[PDB]
Parts: structure tokens; sequence; C-alpha cells
């Protein structure tokens, strides 16, 4: 279990995915041309997980970049690290998807999907031990949402035994391009519930609130929102990218975090919450902020649910004794919020290499039943339009039937029930 | 904020301890089966001692001593006294007692019971005995009825010398038993609570009819019902220490401390010292305290007798407040410090 | 002389075996390139140490060991490390992807495709044996390899070597050192499938070892290196009688004869003393009396439990260093009058005593001080059933909600194997309580 | 306290002190189970690809 293949789809998917490759290329000493330049040889013990090494010992991200229009990928190719990417791995159409899940899944995206799978197959074939896939995309548009979930369905057909992980931006009326985002998101969640092992639920609402109330940015852009996502994505993957005692892989996380196959939607968090200060944080401060709902990226109150499992990843040089005391303290002080029927469901890890600009940081991955609040919101916004069948003509004109909407809404309400079952168990 | 759980709801004492812990505003009760507790107020039966002290980051304390039932079961107590050298057959404060299994179960001491029972047939001495199990009490100078009544039951019984000449309080010519409450903390400090109670009979003792079991059985329940003079002399057949001391002063010209209590502290200390190596939690990964009820009888020569040790005692109504505050004081806050009513039993005679 | 084969399975089993073979080499004066200057029979022999080492014409002493893992990184550290020359490539077997903390993945899915290669490499070693006695198997309860592949291996070894004895050294799961919530499931599954195939099993609770490391070595947060060097001292104590001249526990059959009257109750409790920090500035050496007495403190056991509240069925005292029988018998007579040591009625109250005069060897630069005498007590007490109750409770909490079951069913397992294994464990707990508790 | 079966040698001694007297499946049957779980895997996998085919 070694190589991971990364896919980024549509506008949000590629903007966040680009930021992700900037951040982790800085961590691994790789420069915008693919040449290593660091000090620790541990920038490269596990560099193969995310980079293919080409001749000249030059490192190329195992990254496929997908879109149904060329706009954002021409931006990525012009971007900071834009030259890092293997040019054969830019797969794009011309027509766009018009924020329409049906065009991404059933019409436009269908035309494009096999050429995307060809790039995937070539990246897999050159892998000693492919461990699985990650996808960055939003659920509110058409490409990342509709074609992104079409891809996941195709990858599962061809690699039914590899791990599939998504980093999925949830639409929010506060940070919203179009009124049909609740339709696209509901159609997408029905796919995600069946064909992913792990879904990191990033609520654009929560990113907005953090930028405003905590980073003191009055007019947050998508750029500031994505800075928080790439920082969390970095922390979530740091254990896979650097040698430590854990020898982290995809499967053991999936196995230990997901007690029921459909309840795999995770609440991410990051601490300390920064905005591109010099104060040293203490381990007690890291641990309180990490569990703070204001540091979490899905706009859900953990106090309204129960934790099924929790992964905490600390970064930097600190006392393991103090980390384990502080961790044991939050569980033993707030024990009602952890399910008693999964003994010892809080696990912690440490990576000795801190992220850029911080000496100490922590990443939080929570499988909480409070994530149901996210799916309730989407379901309320969905039903508010669907009971008047509003905006459906954009989808029925692509071949879809109202029945397919009624099924996706029923599946999402089932998932909300499942969560509520274990919150009371 | 310390955390605790309760798993015995039929416990007046620890119900009150629970309430007192809450009202400090630094103790939180968890659910009966949340393992993340500092304190376990445990069940009387099949308490899971083997799951304690394996919660990283939690000092754990329980209100029972694993193994103390060897003191709090009639047959266990008899076996422990007769087989422990430091108590021994030559134990002057325990009534002569033999372990008796029913015939449907067939080890057993009916063998040696009759051997001494004959020396009271031979020796003309008062050969009355009482039989009891750990309701179901028989007093009779005929061994043939004792052993018949025990086989008619299904569980182990003990035949014990019946103390026929007890100290009887006047006015009444009437029986009593003394109940002492003893707290053993996690350090194995032995704490006698300064207030005892006399469980009194309100019927004149009568040594001719050992079957009229209401002047012979000073149990607070048998006297609440089958007794017609309940509440005459004292409220609820309960005399406390200030009065009993005064009566002893006036009737007998002695005190409670000299004539009775020195012997009680000697008996409590001897029993708890005996089983200390078997039950101490000094170097264990969890810790125990426990409250015991010691039951004594006083004969006419002011000799104290130990009757029974109770591992789950109720307290007396007016004392609940003071005792349960004292448990929290020395058994719990000693281990979990927030932001005497006891006598400590200790003695180091050099020889 | 009769040979023994060591089988190390999964990460815990491999890292512990590394610790043990390093210790063995120091104790027998075998250098990392396999040369033993004091072995004057070049190229062959049947001394006591040849139970664990074979010899080449070049004078190389080779462990009778096979290391098995479903993933390469740990055994690759063996192949490139200090003792690389010690082992023969064919004895180091790795798969490509591991069992992902999944019993059924290691047993059914990935086991099925490597079990035959392993049995063949194990027969390669049996073939260089004049009279093999059987197997020491090292593994964790909690890993998917350690549980699942080990149980598959145990069944097959009973098939292909049905006469030979099988001893386990098992790591019992501790949340302080584990990154997996499913270890209770794997533990129960592998105990149920392995119980009848094991003659004697020494359980080591990582939690006990962790706390001994904190308490007596002043190591703030023990690593696997700390845990393993201590665990290997204990294993060394237990196998010294196979590897050294003596008369107590000289073959694997004797461990069952001396420690296991009832064959299902085959889990002796090990207790070890003294454990002394090497950084401890000033240390007064402990007497025979003090270390023997320490054998009866729960804080020195491999599994926290309370033997005062069960009954004993056998007791072996294994001393290394300056000890003579008179000191031991005096220490026992003193301890007997001060401690609650009750035997089952159908067994003699007594102790089998083994004394090897060489004091324990310590890894240069490790955490353990050299001491003048040390002791390992192996007692078959019913109190160790406490560790089963703990484990069974955890299993019951998760299985009532079917938490994580789907990962196992998706590997080929049937849900009912869960409740089968659990009911065997319930039988086991009731066995213990019958032997050890009066009404 | 009886000491018994005392053995001595250059490297140590051993003895026993008494304080008190006394008061498998076949290669075929394994191969079957390993194949009955592999068939359950192949079934589950086929039911998935049938679902993906719908
Ligand atoms: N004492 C000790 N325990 C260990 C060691 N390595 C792992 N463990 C414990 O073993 C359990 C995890 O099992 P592993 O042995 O790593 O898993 P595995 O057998 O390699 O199987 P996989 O699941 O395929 O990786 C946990 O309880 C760990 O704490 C070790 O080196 N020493
Ligand atoms: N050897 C004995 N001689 C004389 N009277 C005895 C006696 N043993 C018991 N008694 C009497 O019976 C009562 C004690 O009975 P017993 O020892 O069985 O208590 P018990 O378990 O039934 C209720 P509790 O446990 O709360 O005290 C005493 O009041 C005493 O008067
Ligand atoms: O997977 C990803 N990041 C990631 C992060 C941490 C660990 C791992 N991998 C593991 C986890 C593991 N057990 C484990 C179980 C629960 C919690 C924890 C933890 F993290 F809290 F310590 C560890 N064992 C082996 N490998 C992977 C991103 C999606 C691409
Ligand atoms: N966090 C974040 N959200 C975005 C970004 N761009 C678009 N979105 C959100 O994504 C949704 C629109 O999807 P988008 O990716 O633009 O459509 P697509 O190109 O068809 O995949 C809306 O909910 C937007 O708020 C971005 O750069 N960052
Ligand atoms: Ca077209
Ligand atoms: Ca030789
Ligand atoms: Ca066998
Ligand atoms: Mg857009
Ligand atoms: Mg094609
Ligand atoms: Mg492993």
């Amino acid at each position: 279990m070694r190589e991971i293949v990364h896919i980024q789809a549509g506008q949000c998917g590629n903007q966040i995915g680009a930021k992700f490759w900037e951040v982790i290329s800085d961590e691994h000493g790789i420069d915008p041309t693919g040449s290593y330049h660091g000090d620790s040889d541990l920038q490269l013990e596990r560099i193969n997980v995310y980079y293919n090494e080409a001749t000249g010992n030059k490192y190329v991200p195992r990254a496929i970049l997908v879109d149904l229009e060329p706009g954002t990928m021409d931006s990525v190719r012009s971007g900071p690290f834009g030259q890092i990417f293997r040019p054969d791995n830019f797969v794009f159409g011309q027509s766009g998807a018009g924020n329409n899940w049906a065009k991404g899944h059933y019409t436009e995206g269908a035309e494009l999907v096999d050429s995307v799978l060809d790039v995937v197959r070539k990246e897999s074939e050159s892998c000693d031990c492919l461990q699985g896939f990650q996808l960055t995309h939003s659920l509110g548009g058409g490409t990342g949402s509709g074609m992104g979930t079409l891809l996941i369905s195709k990858i599962r057909e061809e690699y039914p035994d590899r791990i599939m992980n998504t980093f999925s931006v949830m639409p929010s009326p506060k940070v919203s391009d179009t009124v049909v985002e609740p339709y696209n998101a509901t159609l997408s969640v029905h796919q995600l519930v069946e064909n992913t092992d792990e879904t990191y639920c990033i609520d654009n609402e929560a990113l907005y609130d953090i930028c405003f109330r905590t980073l003191k940015l009055t007019t947050p852009t998508y750029g500031d929102l994505n800075h928080l996502v790439s920082a969390t994505m970095s922390g979530v993957t740091t254990c896979l990218r650097f040698p430590g005692q854990l020898n982290a892989d995809l499967r053991k996380l999936a196995v230990n975090m997901v007690p029921f196959p459909r309840l795999h939607f995770f609440m991410p968090g990051f601490a300390p919450l920064t905005s591109r200060q010099y104060r040293a944080l203490t381990v007690p401060e890291l641990t309180q902020q990490m569990f703070d709902s204001k540091n979490m990226m899905a706009a859900c109150d953990p106090r309204h649910g129960r934790y099924l499992t929790v992964a905490a990843i600390f970064r930097g040089r600190m006392s393991m004794k103090e980390v384990d005391e502080q961790m044991l303290n939050v569980q033993n002080k707030n024990s009602s919020y952890f399910v008693e029927w999964i003994p010892n469901n809080v696990k912690t890890a440490v990576c000795d290499i801190p992220p850029r600009g911080l000496k100490m940081s922590a990443t939080f991955i929570g499988n909480s039943t409070a994530i149901q609040e996210l799916f309730k919101r989407i379901s309320e916004q969905f039903t508010a339009m669907f009971r008047r069948k509003a905006f459906l003509h954009w989808y029925t004109g692509e071949g879809m039937d109202e029945m397919e909407f009624t099924e996706a809404e029923s599946n999402m309400n089932d998932l909300v029930s499942e969560y509520q079952q274990y919150q009371d168990a | 904020m310390y955390t605790f759980v309760v798993r015995d709801e039929n416990s007046s004492v620890y119900a009150e301890v629970s309430r007192l812990l809450l009202a400090t505003g630094q103790w939180k009760r968890l659910r009966k089966d949340n393992p993340r507790f500092n304190l376990m107020l445990g069940e009387r039966n099949r308490l899971p001692f083997g799951r304690l002290g394996h919660e990283p980051g939690l000092v754990q304390l329980v209100n029972y001593y694993r193994g103390a039932d060897k003191l709090c079961r009639k047959a266990s107590l008899v076996k422990l006294i007769k087989t422990s050298p430091e108590l021994s057959e030559s134990c002057t404060w325990f009534p002569e007692s033999y372990v008796i299994y029913p015939t449907n179960l067939k080890t057993d001491e009916r063998e040696v019971f009759l051997a001494a029972y004959n020396r009271r047939r031979e020796g003309r001495e008062g050969n009355v005995w009482i039989a009891k199990s750990s309701e179901g009490i028989l007093i009779s100078s005929e061994a043939s009825e004792l052993l018949d009544f025990i086989d008619e039951q299904g569980q182990v019984h003990v035949i014990q010398k019946y103390l026929e000449k007890p100290l009887l309080l006047e006015p009444g010519h009437r029986k009593f038993d003394i109940r002492s409450w003893v707290l053993v903390d996690h350090l194995y400090n032995i704490y006698l609570y300064r207030e005892g109670v006399l469980r009194t009979s309100s019927e004149p003792y009568n040594s001719a009819n050992f079957q009229d079991k209401t002047c012979h059985l000073t149990n607070h329940c048998i006297q609440k019902e089958y007794s017609k003079n309940y509440g005459r002399y004292e409220e609820g057949n309960e005399m406390f220490f200030e009065e009993f001391n005064q009566y002893l002063m006036d009737a007998l010209n002695t005190t409670l401390e000299n004539s009775i209590l020195l012997q009680i502290k000697h008996i409590i200390r001897s029993c708890l010292m005996c089983i200390e190596p078997a039950i101490s939690t000094k170097h264990l990964h969890y810790q125990s305290f426990q409250l015991f009820g010691f039951d004594f009888m006083v004969d006419e020569e002011l000799k104290v007798w130990l009757i029974e040790v109770n591992g789950a005692p109720a307290c007396a109504q007016k004392l609940y407040a003071e005792l349960c505050q004292g448990i929290v004081d020395v058994a719990i806050s000693s281990v979990f410090p927030l932001a005497s009513i006891f006598i400590k039993l200790h003695h180091h005679h050099h020889h | 002389m009769r040979e023994c084969i060591s089988i190390h399975v999964g990460q815990a089993g491999v890292q512990i075996g590394n610790a043990c073979w390093e210790l063995y080499c120091l104790e027998h004066g075998i250098q990392p390139d396999g040369q033993m200057p004091s072995d004057k029979t070049i190229g062959g022999g049947d001394d006591s140490f040849n139970t664990f080492f074979s010899e080449t014409g070049a004078g190389k002493h080779v462990p009778r060991a096979v290391f098995v893992d479903l993933e390469p990184t740990v055994i690759d550290e063996v192949r490139t490390g200090t003792y690389r020359q010690l082992f023969h490539p064919e004895q180091l077997i790795t798969g490509k992807e591991d069992a992902a903390n999944n019993y059924a993945r290691g047993h059914y899915t990935i086991g099925k495709e490597i079990i035959d290669l392993v049995l063949d490499r194990i027969r390669k070693l049996a073939d260089q044996c004049t009279g093999l006695q059987g197997f020491l198997v090292f593994h964790s309860f909690g890993g998917g390899t350690g549980s699942g592949f080990t149980s598959l291996l145990m069944e097959r070894l009973s098939v292909d070597y049905g006469k030979k004895s099988k001893l386990e050294f098992s790591i019992y799961p501790a949340p302080q050192v584990s990154t997996a919530v499913v270890e209770p499931y794997n533990s129960i599954l592998t105990t149920h499938t392995t119980l009848e195939h094991s003659d004697c099993a020494f359980m080591v609770d990582n939690e006990a070892i962790y706390d001994i490391c904190r308490r007596n070595l002043d190591i703030e947060r023990p690593t696997y290196t700390n845990l393993n060097r201590l665990i290997s001292q204990i294993v060394s104590s237990i196998t010294a009688s196979l590897r050294f001249d003596g008369a107590l526990n000289v073959d694997l059959t004797e461990f069952q004869t001396n420690l296991v009257p009832y064959p299902r109750i085959h889990f002796p409790l090990a207790t070890y003393a003294p454990v002394i920090s090497a950084e401890k500035a000033y240390h007064e050496q402990l007497s025979v009396a003090e270390i023997t007495n320490a054998c009866f403190e729960p804080a020195n056991q491999m599994v926290k439990c309370d033997p005062r509240h069960g009954k004993y069925m056998a007791c072996c005292l294994l001393y290394r260093g300056d000890v003579v029988p008179k000191d031991v018998n005096a220490a026992i007579a003193t301890i007997k009058t001060k401690r609650s040591i009750q035997f089952v009625d159908w067994c003699p109250t007594g102790f089998k005593v083994g004394i090897n005069y060489q004091p324990p060897t310590v890894v240069p630069g490790g955490d353990l001080a050299k001491v003048q005498r040390a002791v390992c007590m192996l007692s078959n007490t019913t109190a160790i059933a406490e560790a089963w109750a703990r484990l069974d409770h955890k299993f019951d909490l998760m299985y009532a909600k079917r938490a994580f079951v789907h990962w196992y069913v998706g590997e080929g397992m049937e849900e009912g194997e869960f409740s089968e294994a659990r009911e065997d464990m319930a039988a086991l707990e009731k066995d213990y309580e019958e032997v050890g508790v009066d009404s | 306290m009886e000491v018994i079966e005392l053995n001595k040698c250059t490297s140590g001694q051993s003895f026993e002190v008494i304080l008190k007297p006394p008061s498998d499946p076949s290669l075929e049957e394994i191969q079957k189970k390993l194949e009955a779980a592999e068939e359950r895997r192949k079934y589950q996998e086929a039911e998935l690809l049938k679902h993906l085919a719908e």
C-alpha cells in the first residue's frame, strides 16, 4: 500500500486541488518545476505516495485534472505550481456543465469520462502497489458534482478493491453561485453514500464563518476559503507522506473510522486557525481548539451529536506525554459525547514535521452523528424547491425523470435516519 | 470535575452519598455503564472488580473491598475465625459455632457439633443453641430439632451457641444488640463512627419459651410487626449512645467506653487486621473503600460478643446526614481532593 | 538434543523476535555475523544452544526462525539491520499488502494465498532437524496478520506436524499503544480458532509492560523498542531452559506437564523482578527474598490481575544469577506466611525451581540495569481470566451494535463466526470460574 | 517443606519444594472453509458489478 492517485474535477475541485499540491510540494521541498530542494531526507522517504519520479530525479504529482470547460485549468497551468503537473493529465472538454448535475453525470460528462479513465489506468499501471484514490470536487456545480460522481462509479467498477476517498465541498446559501446547488448536492450525496470509503465534508458556510469571525476577513474570497481547505488537506494526509511510527495507509484509517459502511462522512478540523501570528501554542491549547466547533469545517455542532470515532493528528515537536494527557482529559471530561459502545474510539498520531509557518498544529477528523445537520439543511433547501418542481426543466431537458429526484431525496433522508439511530443507541 | 457512577439503587447510604457529591458542584454522575469514571458506587452482587483500574488517565475508586465477603457471610466468618491463627479456636469474643450443610447437600461440621453438644448434656450446662443462614431462626436445647430444621432448608446454616444470659435493660428486662459503623479507607485506616445504635427488644426476655421469637430476636423488622410494645421505651426500638452511656452510669456505675467500647474496638480491629493481606488495595491498579456494619451483643458480665459483620449496611435515620458526609470526607475526598466523627483504630504494642 | 522452531508473525511478532534473537546472541556470545568463537565444534554439534541455532561449515550460527508478514516494511528493517547476516533470505517472508487490522482479511483472504509458501519455508527448517519438538509462535492478538494469519498457520501446523508441541507468546491489546478500535474482535476470533491448537500460551498485556516501563524505568512515553527489550528479557527467562544445561523445562512437553493440567486453561501468568533503570544513579541490589516476594506484587505481572482472588494450579520459579536453593526455600517459607496463595485442592501447594547461575544479560545502551539476580515466576492462576472478561466486555459492547462487522463479512467471514468465537470465550470464562471460585 | 528431585550442574541447579500435598480438522476440511469464504467474496463482488451494470 503505497501510491495514491489524486483526481480533481471541475472549478472548485481544481482550485482547491491546486492549492493542495502547492502546500504539500512546499512541505516535500519540491519546487514549481519538480526539483527537490530540502534538507531532511524524510521529505523523500514517502515522496512516492503522491509523486511519480521521472528522470533527472524530478517529481511529478500523481494528479489527474478534469473539467468540462477549459477556463480553470488554463488558470491552473498558469498558476504558481502550474508546471508541476504532467501535461498529458489535463483532461477537459469545451462545453461546460452549466451548474447542472445531469450534464456532468449523463450527457457532457459521459462523452468525456472514458478519456479520464484512460489517464487513470495509465497512472495505476505504473504503480507498484496502488492503495486507492482521492477526489477533490464540490457538490454544488455540475462537473465536480455530476461528472465527479460518474468517475467514482467508473473507478469502483474497474478497481473494486481499492480505497476511494473524497474531499467534498458542501454548498451553502451564504456562499452560493446558483439556486440549484441543493439539487446537485442531493443527487451527489446519493452517489457518495454508496461508492466512497471516506468523504471529508467541507461546508462552504463553515469556511466563510471562520474567515469572517476568526480570521477577521470582512470580504472572504474563494482564495481565502481554499487556504483553509488545503491546510486541512495537508494535515489530514501528513501521516501518509512522512515516516513515523504509524506507517499510515488508506485502508487502516477507513477500517478504524467507519463502523457502518454508509456512515463515512467526516467532520474535518484544523488548529491553530491562521490567515495568510507568532505566539507559541501549548499542547493544552491545541487540544482545546482542535475539538472546538469553531475550528471545524462542516457547519455542525458536535454537542448536538455523538462521536463514533475520532482521529487527531498532531504536527511538530511536543511532548507525547502531554499530548496523551490532554487527549485523555477531553474524553474523560466530555465523555457523554463519545459513544460508549465503541471502546477507546479516540486515536491520536503525531508527525514530527510541522506545516509551513507553524511550529505546532493539529488536525481533527471526526465521525460524528451531528453531520446529520448538514444533510438536513440540504434536504430542506431541496424540498423547498422540489415541492413546486422548480428549476427541474434544466434536468428533465437532459433526460432525467422526477423519480430520480424523489429517490435521491429518500436516500438522503434515510442517511439522516441512520445517523439518528446511533445518536440514541 | 470528578466523575462517578452508581450501580446499586437500593442503597440508602450511597443514595445520600451520591446526592452529597452532586451538591458540591465538582462531581458529575455518568451513566451506569460509562467506563470513564473516577468512582464506582457498585452493585452488591457480581461487582466487576476485574474491569477496574484499566482506564488510562483515571484514578479509579470503588466502595467495596473485593474479598470482604469472607467477613460478611455467616459460614465464611466461622471458617475465617476457626482457621485464622490470629483469631483461632481460642477466640474469646465469638460464640461457639459449627458449619452445617443440609442433608440434601451432605466441608461439614455436624461431626464436631454433637461432640461438644454432649459435653453440655453431660456437664449439665445450658445446652441452648441458635441456627441461622446467610426468617429462618431456631433456638432450642435439643440438637435433634436444630439438625432437622437445617435439613428441611436447602442452604448452608451455622449452629451457634445461644447467649442465654444477656444484659437486659431496665425498665423492661429486655434484649438488645449494638450496631457499629466502620469505614475502611483506601489506605486501610480503620475508622469507627462515633455514633452507634442499640437495636432493642421491647418485650421482657423469657428463657423458658425460646420459640416466642420476639424477646429473643432484636431485629428492627421482627419488632416493627410481631412486637406489641414497639416504641414504648425509645422511638423505634433504637437507643443511641448518649442514653445507653447514662443508663450504664446510673444502673451499673460504669461507662460505655470502658465497659463495652474497648472490647468493640478490639474486635473490629482484630477482624479487619486478619483479612487485610487478602483484600488490601495498597499496590493495586484500582482502590477500594468500604463501609461495614458490625453487630454486637452484651452479656450480663458486660462481655461483648460479635454476632455478624454486614458488608452493605443501612444507617440509622438521624445519623444518615453525619455518616454519609463522613464517607465523602475520608473515603472520597482523600483520593479526589475538592477545591472528626470517626475514631481511628490503631495499636502498636511492642513484644 | 531436540530442535525448536520460532515463528514470528506480523509486526509485533517480528519486532519482538528481533529483540529476542538479539538477546539470545548476546547470551550465547554469537556475533552479528553468526560467528561463535566459543563453539569449538565448528560446523556442527548438538549442545543445548543448538536447540535454537543451526551451524554452517563456515561456522555460522543460524536461528531456527521464520519471520512472516503480509507487508514488507518491518521485515525489510530486519533484512537491512544489525543482524542482516544472521538470517537466511528464505527465512524472511513478506507479502505485499497487509490485513488492515482485519482478522478475516489475514485468515481468509490474504492468508489463503501465502500459507503454502510459509509451510514450505517452515518445512525447509524442519528438514535440517534430527528430532524437532515443535514451535514457539510470536504474534499480536490485535493485528490482522497476528490474529488471522497466525490462526490459519496454527491449524495447518497441527495438520502437518500433529505430534509436535506448540507454544505461543501473545501480545494482548492495550489502548495506550494501539491505533485500532477492532482489536477486541480480532483477539476473540483468533483465540477461538487457536485454543485447541496451542499447548501453552504466554500472554503479555502491553498495558502492564507499558506501566512497568513508566514506573520502573522512568520512561515517560514508552516506545515499542522499550516494550520489546523488556518483553525479550522475559521471553529469555522462559526459554533459557531450552537453551542451557539444566533439568527443569528441558523440552516443550515439560511446559505443558508443569504448567497446564487442564488443557484449555493453558495461559500461565508471568511475573518478573527486578526491573531497574540503567540511569538509576545509586541502586542497592535486591536479595533473593526481595525479588521472590516481588513475584507476588500485581505491578510486576505481565497481565494486571489479582491472583489473591483465584486459585493456583502450578508455579515455576526461574532464577538467573547468584541464587542457591537455601535462599529460595527461606524466601518461600517467609512469603507463604504473609500472602494469600491458595492452590486448587487437586494440586500440591509447591514450586518447581530452576536456577541458572549466569545473571541476566542486558542490551548495551538499553534501559535495564545489570543486576546480580533476577527471577521470572510462571504461575497458572485463574485470576488471569480477568483479562478475558475485560476483552469479552469490549467485544460485547461493539458486537451488540454490529459495529465494524461489515469489514469482516466483506472478506468471506460469516457473521455467525463472531458469536461462535464469543461463546467459546464464554465457555472459557466459566471453566476458569469453576476451577477457581467456591460457591 | 520437602525439597525433591534436586539436580545440579555447572550452569545451575533445579528442584521442587512441596509445602502441602494435594488436599483437529484435516487439510481438506481447512481448504473447504478457505474456499467457502472465497466463494462468498466472489458472490458479493458479482452482486456489486451487477448493480454497477444496472
Ligand atoms: N509489545 C509490542 N506490541 C506491538 C508491537 N507492534 C504492534 N504491537 C501491538 O499489536 C497490535 C497491532 O498489531 P500488529 O502486530 O502491528 O498488526 P499485524 O499483525 O502486523 O497485522 P496487520 O493488521 O496486517 O498490519 C496492537 O495492540 C499494537 O500495540 C511491538 O513491536 N511490540
Ligand atoms: N448466638 C446468638 N445468641 C443469642 N442471640 C443471638 C445469637 N445470634 C443472633 N442472635 C440474635 O438474632 C439477631 C441477629 O441475627 P443475625 O445474626 O442472623 O442478623 P441478620 O442477618 O438476620 C439481620 P442484620 O444482618 O441487619 O443484622 C440478634 O438480634 C440476636 O439477638
Ligand atoms: O487517510 C488519510 N489520512 C490518514 C491520517 C491518519 C492516519 C492514516 N492512516 C492509518 C491509520 C491507522 N489507524 C488509525 C485509526 C484511527 C485514527 C488514527 C489517527 F490518525 F488518529 F492516529 C489512526 N493505521 C494505519 N494507518 C491516514 C487521508 C484521506 C487520505
Ligand atoms: N470552497 C470553494 N468553493 C467553491 C469554489 N468554487 C466554487 N465553489 C462552490 O462550488 C459550487 C459550484 O461548483 P463549481 O465547482 O464552480 O462547478 P463545476 O465547475 O461544474 O464543478 C458552489 O457551491 C460554490 O460555492 C472554490 O474555489 N472554493
Ligand atoms: Ca456533445
Ligand atoms: Ca558446535
Ligand atoms: Ca495439537
Ligand atoms: Mg462555478
Ligand atoms: Mg477507451
Ligand atoms: Mg502489520
